[PDB]
């Protein structure tokens, strides 16, 4: 028996990215905005970021710290940081991130 | 615009063509009642290359079936997409060649080839601009070999300046279905080297090996083998039917692949091929397609590509892709395996990109190589032919019908000088 | 795949900051949009804002010899301050004409 | 002042697809073809009321991309009579494109360009777009150039041709096609602008770090280069040049016309936000080999004449200072017999971005067109790979059966060798 | 960036690798289905060193399991995290070696090594910046020692510039699991002494002693021993996967630990190992870690290190720690125990610190020692080798497959000279 | 006026991480990179309200580099400057100078050249490195080679972290260090020696911190660099730029290896404790307990000393303090140099970093001097280097990379000539 059905959806490159340039670029760059440069390469990370995107203060410290919790959705998180993982760079720049979030 | 008409010869050719037409109809969104039910406008654009509109949305394939036994016609009519064909392209004899090349080329041909030429003419100047003919057949049988090759000779005489693709499945000693396979094959290829424009070489052993290793199937039936071949046919003709970033039609494929007029037997393969278990553990990238493309275990011929050198190669790609990645992927694979490529030709790989992959996939590809490894297969059949001709075994069925020993002698000479030319250029 | 035409990495992306959808990313040759320095240094090869034209410095106004820079004229000034300037100088003009001119 | 554009082949008309979108964005014309509320006069002729049709002809043998454009949203811009479509491709065969199928469509092409020129008034010259690697762009392009030269002769023909890259390639007989193209490209067109593919690939990988660039990015960048070239005609500037100053200043000898191109600053949004942008460093960026449209090493050659177009907020003082610094720098050496080897130009309108593009809007930009001998090295490199295939007579039989022979191959090879000697002689 | 590909050889190697991938998956936060669900993006940041992304975040390990018996593969698939391996990478024979070095290195190798090389070549070319390979196996079995050893030799031939780790478990007379242990181990180390870049030596007797005394487990099954070995692997490879104050990669550790080219056999230990009863009462400090680190009975080999001198030592610390504390502890332990360290090398200890400890712990440490104590074990095995070889007992099962006498004599000679040079530098 | 910075190695770029944080705090530039002329010596102003540093981070292992890239200072350093490699040199000088060298130094120079083109009054280069490792040693020496051959006449200040006598973490760091010196002797113009164990002693005795990490050491080094550059950055009563350093501190072209010290190394409670004035801080900046390199200056004679005072300082009392120092007999100078002091005064006091261990003080002193303690350090290193070289240990790695024995012998004899040079000069 033949396969049930498969819809035709693929468009040509000319119709795709030199005629719908604005929506194409909008969607492409909306896929990955909050991810870090060394982190964006992974599709799992991209999906995690999209679901995460789907408190203003907490957002401020998150965007100031940068690489803290971009793909989060056992170990409970404390008010300042996570028990298991605490990098030296974060320990050094905690105060700078705090003041940057305060200014934001 | 560009036109391709199809001819189906013999039992194997008829089944392969039936599967091919099913696949093409699914791709173009026409249901087996001959009516259109596609969704995207991209399907309407190039349905004149394979179909004709009759009346009220009825699309009929541009194909001609030709055989000698009602069993094949009944089998292709019973199955799905069997009622879309054309009853007057159902041109048809009654006796049966009985796996005899002399019977297929001299006895029943003399009374069916007039009719098949009349119908193929009618359909050929029914259209405006022919691009090529497309005939699918075997090289071991009786009906598809002899009558098919005489049809090729007639078409070459009547239209000299059109492309012609002949999709030929070839025999092997390991899979011998008839005892006169080298006898039929030698004469068929003797006619092909002088009349055919280019042939796609296929064989059952490599298809079974693929279904064993890569597909990991347990029951690789003839339907499955014909489905693989039909997918390859759709892949090679995809450029004429869909737009791409770098278009490559049949004639430029020929001029890029063929360096010398006699070297037009090409080995072909398809990607991606993954099992149901391993489809979830695999990526879909240009390097991922390339490593499978250039694998020897992906090949659908019983000839080791690493046993010789590649004269030329071509890679058709389907999907939205990075032309840069394609270019440096071919460049890197050529630089790495430098010994296996010919030296006096730089840039041995011609790559093309199209924007429409097959339905349900993300990225697909077809590989067409013109290498010198097929001289092994030609020696393989030549030794068998000499061994049986040494004492004229099984020969009187040809001699008593009109065949003479001279034709066998010229066929042997052609095989010898062809493999000599392969060895010379290797 | 997502990275088919773009970079998509945060360091080299083409998406500008949300504050300004369109702004000329570069350094203007006039440097008007800079806080004017408290005391100009001896050697500065770049100008700031409203410098007099070569023709106007060649054919100067009269107060330039007294020491009033050309910019003091075009500088915006308030009602009371300009009224006091008018009174302190010998304009001797009435309130109606003053309101008309203002 | 007007100039007309003809696009021959897949690459040429795709570059034109990018170019005309960029031009419409620059001049404020919606794709329907009307202006909501005279600079456009060089490209668009206003027909009747509320319409603007481009001065362009796309013509090609295969109909795929042409009717793709027909079915696209730029249907109201180009009406379907300028779009000239054949029936069967030249199939990457110079002989087929110049002898078999060319003879039928070239007459109609001439008959359309004739009325285009007739409708025009102050025609400056022609500009052609093609890649010599293929069949149509090689054969039909050469034939069309020959017919246009015998028709007009005294009008300059700006040919923006794409040669095949040294290591990156997609065809097999493109050395043959390129040699046969150069045979007439040397002696018919007046100014030939060279382009490659892998050089732009490396540019997008280095500056724009697009690890997976498609042809559209390259076409957009080439379109920006052409726009920078034409900005002097289209808008007024502080120091402006038409196409005639190029023809005079940029060529020292009647045969030496092969110009390298460069653009700056090819940069993204936050990178541009990061870097302080001025005249000196963009002039510096315009001269290293890491920013040239063609992969060649200028360090092995000596410059002969260079021209620098500037767009946006640029004064003459700082560009004069930058040119002085470049002249004092010792890494790049001009030829002795040219004391003044620099020609600048400045225009008041900055480059315009295309929405969805990979470039950010910038106060000022620079386009370089220069002469050197690395072009001669490129030609010799192509000649060697031509000769290697030609020694074994590979693929000759296709051309022979088409109707062409061995004599023109011999003549083209010796012509390329003569050009090599000419470059080596002029370099001394 | 840096890329490590895993190879598991034989039954013990397969089980050890299964536990290794369980613990690594737990560390990186990917479930036994292959989908990420972890807590910090520092896990994502360096998953590429061990995993490949197939479809929609389906991360698969870059490991090849290779053996000659289906039972091990069946057990691997039955266990949890056994569904994350790519089914294509299960390269696998059918007949079995049967604790025969000749069968594993000359007979079954001829049909399995080509396939394993093909798969490993695919997996190594799939990566961008190759760092090294890591192979887990034994020296007493047949299909684990000889076959994996030939694999190592072929790999070293193909990639003479890349990193290589050999995790080898070795036997002892007290626990003699097979009868041909010296006959196998002598040849295995004979090939390793020139093939592998470094081999880290394990044994079951030391693991049993550790579990009995320090861990006080009642029934230390093979699972616990494999867990200890996997934890050591994670410790030795944590520097690439997580940042720290002072990073040391595999090449850095090799150049720090190996003074002379032939001296590349190490003994390793892990800390802290605390009994479950005494876990609550015991402090966590750098001296706390160092005290259990330098416990001579905490080593994982039956070569009591105080019977010789230390050539080099290396300590990989994990957790938030004080560098002054770390290097002062190293200085103290090196100054007080002057006689146990080599005299012509000042500062015999190399330390490195990573900020990310193993899950569930605060501070951990992996100790790697390159000392002269292993000459005792090598003499201990060579003596049994000579004793068995004296009557040529069991030798005909090896000679009747391709071996002669001179290979055994050369193996004995190389053991003798290697132990002699340990004695010289001692 | 401007001076540009290059940070080589995992240690160097962490020192730079401290340095640029301190600079941004001192100039009031937020981590995002924008303020809400003095900055012109370190930051170039781009766009509208944005300043970018004149620095280049370079290293081979990407872990620390992209740690910096994705940390809090993502906006400050834009990724066109943060050069990153593919694989580490594995503490192998041969690997970092001969194998990985030629594929990254070209990019480093091609970026530094256009930074130099952007800057106008370039004072010089300052490089941060540690000679113990391979990347900091090998390609650092290569970078010095190529910067010297490209400019020559421009000043280069190399701040180098030398290995300590006893407290050590590497094994082949003697080989790496001597291979570094063979080029650092002849190429860098002002080399400043730093040690880890000496700073450990300083932080244990003064800040009474019992568990110090690399962060405090880097913070103190950054404070030293800022104190040394503040004279160029800000106006003062008696201000001193890059050039007098070379003029006054380098008696002979082959003797440029300077010791450093800083005071007051004090905490908040101890700043509450003690009165900090010029006399006592000058006294504190001369005992070996506050030397940044573990060596005894009493064993040697001071060739020349340079004293920077920051904050509320006046010429009278600094002259009184230097007079007292000269009259004190405990430290003895060289006869051929009767006047061996170079003073400098700056008005803006040292700034503090939130979370730092130092307290804000009225004034501070940074001392940089020449002696023969460095000469005895070199002999101490050479002894343990030849101890290893006697057995040809670890040489196989270098020779397999492509190095050989002739240049090992050349480095050994060059350092012998150097120690003889200090011995002859000190008399
Ligand atoms: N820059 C750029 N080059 C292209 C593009 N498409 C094709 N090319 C180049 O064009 C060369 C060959 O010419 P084609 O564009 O394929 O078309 P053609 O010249 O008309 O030749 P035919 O296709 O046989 O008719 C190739 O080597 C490509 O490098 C494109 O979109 N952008
Ligand atoms: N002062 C200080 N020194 C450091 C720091 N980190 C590392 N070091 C020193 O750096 C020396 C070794 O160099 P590495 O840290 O490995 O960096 P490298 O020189 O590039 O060597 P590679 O590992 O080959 O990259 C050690 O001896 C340490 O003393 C730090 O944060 N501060
Ligand atoms: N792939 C494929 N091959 C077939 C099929 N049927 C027959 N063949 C091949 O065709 C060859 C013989 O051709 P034959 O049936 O004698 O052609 P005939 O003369 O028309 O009867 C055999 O070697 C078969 O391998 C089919 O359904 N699929
Ligand atoms: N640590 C550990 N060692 C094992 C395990 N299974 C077997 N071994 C060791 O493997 C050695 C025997 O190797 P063998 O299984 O014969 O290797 P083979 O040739 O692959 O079958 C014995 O000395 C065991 O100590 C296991 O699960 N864990
Ligand atoms: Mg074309
Ligand atoms: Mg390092």
């Amino acid at each position: 028996v033949l396969p049930p059905h498969t819809a035709f959806t693929a468009t040509t490159t000319y119709r795709a990215e030199t005629l719908n340039a604005e929506p194409n670029t909008a969607a492409i760059l909306d896929r990955s905005q909050g991810l870090a440069s060394t982190l964006v390469g992974y599709e799992a990370a991209r999906q995690a970021g999209e679901v995460r995107r789907s408190d203003p203060r907490a957002r401020a410290e998150d965007t100031a710290r940068g690489i803290g919790t971009q793909t989060v959705l056992t170990v409970p998180t404390k008010y300042g940081e996570l028990p298991g993982y605490q990098t030296t760079y974060g320990a050094a720049t905690d105060k700078m991130a705090r003041m940057q979030a305060d200014n934001e | 615009m560009r036109e391709i008409v199809h001819i189906q010869g013999g039992q194997c050719g008829n089944q392969i063509g039936a599967k091919f037409w099913e696949v093409v109809s699914d791709e173009h969104g026409i249901d087996p009642t001959g009516t259109y039910h596609g969704d995207s406008d991209l399907q309407l654009e190039r349905i004149n290359v394979y179909f004709n509109e009759a009346t009220g949305g009825r699309y009929v394939p541009r194909a001609i079936l030709m055989d000698l036994e009602p069993g094949t016609m009944d089998s292709v009519r019973s199955g799905p997409y069997g009622q879309i064909f054309r009853p007057d392209n159902f041109v048809f004899g009654q006796t049966g060649a009985g796996n005899n090349w002399a019977k297929g080329h001299y006895t029943e041909g003399a009374e069916l080839i007039d009719s098949v030429l009349d119908v193929v003419r009618k359909e050929a100047e029914s259209c405006d601009c022919l691009q090529g003919f497309q005939v699918c057949h075997s090289l071991g049988g009786g009906t598809g070999s002899g009558m098919g090759t005489l049809l090729i000779s007639k078409i070459r005489e009547e239209y000299p300046d059109r492309m012609m693709l002949t999709f030929s499945v070839v025999p092997s000693p390991k899979v011998s279905d008839t005892v006169v396979e080298p006898y039929n094959a030698t004469l068929s290829v003797h006619q092909l080297v002088e009349n055919a424009d280019e042939c796609m070489v296929l064989d059952n052993e490599a298809l079974y090996d693929i279904c064993f290793r890569t597909l990991k199937l347990t029951t690789p039936t003839f339907g499955d083998l014909n489905h693989l071949i039909s997918a390859v046919m759709s892949g090679i003709t995809c450029c004429l039917r869909f737009p791409g970033q770098l278009n490559a039609d049949l004639r430029k494929l020929a001029v890029n692949l063929i360096p010398f007029p006699r070297l037009h037997f090409f080995m072909v393969g398809f990607t991606p091929l993954t099992s149901r278990g391993s489809q979830q553990y695999r990526a879909l990238t240009v390097p991922e397609l390339t490593q499978q493309m250039w694998d020897a275990k992906n090949m659908m011929c019983a000839a080791d590509p690493r046993h010789g050198r590649y004269l030329t190669a071509s890679a058709l790609f389907r999907g939205r892709m990075s032309t840069k990645e394609v270019d440096e992927q071919m460049l890197n694979v050529q630089n790495k395996n430098s010994s296996y490529f010919v030296e006096w030709i730089p840039n041995n790989v011609k790559s093309s990109v199209c924007d429409i992959p097959p339905k349900g996939l993300k990225m697909s590809a077809t590989f067409i190589g013109n290498s010198t490894a097929i001289q092994e297969m030609f020696k393989r059949v030549s030794e068998q032919f000499t061994a049986m001709f040494r004492r004229k075994a099984f020969l009187h069925w040809y001699t008593g019908e009109g065949m003479d020993e001279m034709e066998f002698t010229e066929a042997e000479s052609n095989m010898n000088d062809l493999v000599s030319e392969y060895q010379q250029y290797q | 795949d997502a990275d088919l035409g773009k970079s998509l990495r945060e360091g080299y992306r083409n998406q500008p900051k949300p504050g300004d959808e369109g702004r000329a990313f570069g350094v203007p040759t006039i440097r008007t949009d800079v806080r004017l320095p408290r005391l100009r240094s001896v050697a500065n090869a770049c100008n700031y804002g409203n410098e007099p034209d070569a023709g106007q410095v060649l054919r100067p106004p009269r107060a330039a010899d007294l020491g009033i820079s050309d910019e003091a004229f075009v500088a915006l000034r308030p009602k009371s301050e300009l009224r006091q300037l008018v009174d302190e100088a010998g304009l001797a003009l009435s309130d109606a004409d003053f309101e008309a001119a203002w | 002042r007007e100039v007309i554009s003809i696009h021959i082949g897949q690459a040429g008309i795709q570059v034109g697809n990018a170019c005309w979108e960029l031009y419409c964005l620059e001049h404020g014309i919606q794709p329907d073809g009307q202006m909501p509320s005279d600079a456009f006069n060089t490209f668009f002729s206003e027909t009747g009321a509320g319409k603007h049709v481009p001065r362009c002809i796309f013509l090609d043998l295969e109909p795929t991309v042409v009717d793709e454009v027909r079915t696209g949203t730029y249907r109201q811009l180009f009406h379907p009579e300028q779009l000239i479509s054949g029936k069967e491709d030249a199939a990457n065969n110079f002989a087929r494109g110049h002898y078999t199928i060319g003879k039928e469509i070239v007459d109609l092409a001439l008959d359309r360009i004739r009325k285009l020129a007739d409708n025009c008034t102050g025609l400056q010259g022609f500009l052609v777009f093609n890649a010599v690697g293929g069949g149509t762009g090689s054969g039909l392009g050469s034939l069309l150039l020959e017919r246009l030269s015998v028709d007009y002769g005294k009008k300059s023909k700006l040919g923006f041709t794409v040669y095949p890259s040294p290591q990156v390639s997609t065809a097999v007989v493109e050395p043959y096609n390129s040699v046969l193209s150069t045979h007439s490209l040397l002696e018919h067109t007046d100014v030939a602008v060279m382009l490659d593919n892998e050089a732009i690939y490396d540019i997008c990988r280095r500056s724009l770090d697009i690890e997976r660039p498609t042809y559209t990015n390259l076409n957009r960048l080439i379109a920006q280069v052409i726009s920078s070239l034409t900005a002097s005609l289209r808008f007024d500037g502080a120091l402006n040049v038409d196409i005639t100053e190029f023809q005079t200043n940029l060529v020292p000898y009647p045969r030496i016309h092969f110009m390298l191109s460069s653009y700056a600053p090819i940069i993204s949004a936050e990178k541009a936000y990061h870097e302080q942008l001025s005249v000196a460093e963009i002039t510096n960026a315009a001269f290293e080999p890491a920013s040239m449209m063609v992969k060649c090493d200028p360090r092995h050659g000596k410059y002969m004449a260079c021209c620098l177009m500037y767009r946006g907020d640029v004064v003459p003082k700082d560009v004069n200072a930058s040119v002085a610094t470049i002249k004092t720098k010792r890494t790049i050496q001009f030829v002795d017999w040219c004391p003044t080897g620099f020609k600048c130009g400045i225009n008041y309108q900055p480059p315009t971005v295309v929405p969805g593009g990979d470039l950010a809007k910038v106060q000022r930009a620079v386009c370089m067109i220069s002469n050197s001998t690395a072009i001669g090295e490129i030609f010799s490199r192509l000649d060697h790979k031509f000769d290697l295939m030609y020694a074994k007579r590979a693929f000759v039989h296709w051309y022979v059966g088409e109707g062409m022979e061995e004599g023109e191959f011999s003549e083209a090879r010796e012509d390329l060798a003569a050009l090599e000697k000419d470059f080596e002689e002029v370099g001394a």
